[PDB]
């Protein structure tokens, strides 16, 4: 199950990587914006769970590739990336409202928890 | 009741919500239930007989994670590789989802564009074209494809749908 999740994601890593070091202008968007949708999908497939303790630091992982490659096709940010922001935080604290202010606070604090998915948050 | 009975049977085993019923090859009368954590044989969600036979089958259906968003169930269906068996089922669920699953695998998921799903119907409509026609509590309806779980057309209205 969540191995399959984790091996899609890199698949698409993968996908992405390959595009990047090769390609032409157009061959490149088209396998982007494929890896694009497909994490798409799974971000929407992650966000159909209940957010357990031992799925968060991929779906972090995925929420952070998606706007790395979302803003670096786009060429530029949208506030769409600061809504998934705020989703993700609010399934870490489902897990244990205001704006993101207090948001960020209350993640902090339960972080200082030392649930380890740091190198994932700190990248977020 | 059966009319091929005409006895009021109470089911022995104590479900909670009985999601799929009906007839299987080789088994016959069937319901998909359950009785009350990654791994897909665990599943949490007993198979039944119907006419108090054994369970049949807990090992590859959905996990027991999503056992508890899932609303909905129609099987598509059923292989007998062995005494087990293998199900190709779509679920759908609180979130807004249409799931499928493969040996309980879930794979080809789609988001719903209108909220509370209801039931979930099969189109066969012409050559290798496939709908799963949706129906929800807020008198409207979305037919998504199959080969890609996206959107194909989107309404509302709609006392009955046929």
């Amino acid at each position: 199950c969540l191995d399959l999740w984790r091996e899609k994601n890199d698949r698409l890593v993968r996908q992405a990587k390959v595009a990047q070091n090769s390609g032409l202008t157009l061959r490149r968007q088209q396998l982007a914006q494929d890896a694009l949708e497909g994490l798409r999908g799974l971000l929407h497939s992650l966000q159909g769970l209940p957010a357990a303790v031992p799925v968060l630091p991929l779906e972090l992982t995925v929420t952070c590739n998606f706007i790395i490659l979302r803003a670096s096709l786009a060429q530029g940010f949208t506030e769409d990336q600061a809504q998934d922001i705020q989703r993700s935080l609010e399934r870490v604290l489902e897990t244990q409202e205001q704006g993101l202010r207090e948001l960020w606070d209350s993640v902090l604090r339960a972080s200082c928890l030392l649930p380890e998915l740091l190198s994932a948050l700190h990248r977020l | 009741i059966s009319s091929q009975t005409g006895k009021v049977v109470s089911v022995s085993g104590n479900f909670s919500s009985i999601q799929w019923a009906g007839e299987i090859e080789n088994l016959g009368m069937v319901l998909l239930g359950l009785k009350e954590d990654y791994a897909i044989w665990n599943t949490k969600f007993c198979v039944y007989s119907l006419e108090s036979q054994e369970v049949l089958s807990d090992i590859y259906i959905i996990p027991p994670a999503y056992s508890s968003v899932v609303t909905y169930v129609h099987i598509c269906a059923t292989e007998i590789i062995k005494n087990q068996l293998r199900i190709s089922l779509i679920a759908l669920t609180r979130k807004n989802q249409l799931i499928s699953f493969q040996n309980g695998t879930p794979k080809n998921v789609c988001q719903l564009p209108f909220g509370d799903p209801c039931a979930v119907q099969l189109m066969d409509s012409g050559g290798g074209n496939l709908f799963f026609v949706v129906s929800f509590i807020s008198n409207n309806a979305c037919a998504v494809w199959k080969e890609s779980f996206q959107v194909a057309a989107k309404w509302e209205k709609l006392s009955l749908v046929l």
